[PDB]
């Protein structure tokens, strides 16, 4: 909180997880792949849609 | 007469190869070697048969 006051500078504070070198909060890790010669500047859209 | 790869270009997002080489109909018979010249220090166009 005390940090959510520096102008442009996301300064979050957080606590280490259970076991450092393992996974994390029961969310997902999701990868968007490019399966034809589609460019960065094309994948980036696809990503932004989703 | 035996192609040479030079470096890679990017294709449709993929690193791929670049070969220089002759075209088919300039490397087929032992009498085509006649077509090839080569630059001299003097600047001349000297053919193999010299």
């Amino acid at each position: 909180r005390a940090f959510s006051q520096i102008k442009d500078a996301m300064v979050f504070a957080f606590n280490l997880p259970a076991i450092v070198e393992l996974g994390t909060a029961t969310g997902f890790d999701f990868e968007l792949i490019d399966q034809a010669g589609l460019g960065h500047e094309k994948l980036t859209q696809a990503r932004n849609q989703l | 007469w035996g192609g040479s790869y030079v470096n890679d270009f990017i294709d449709r997002g993929r690193v791929k190869k670049v070969y220089v080489m002759s075209e088919a109909k300039y490397r087929m018979l032992p009498d085509d070697i006649g077509d090839w010249y080569v630059r001299a220090a003097d600047g001349q166009m000297v053919p193999f048969s010299a």
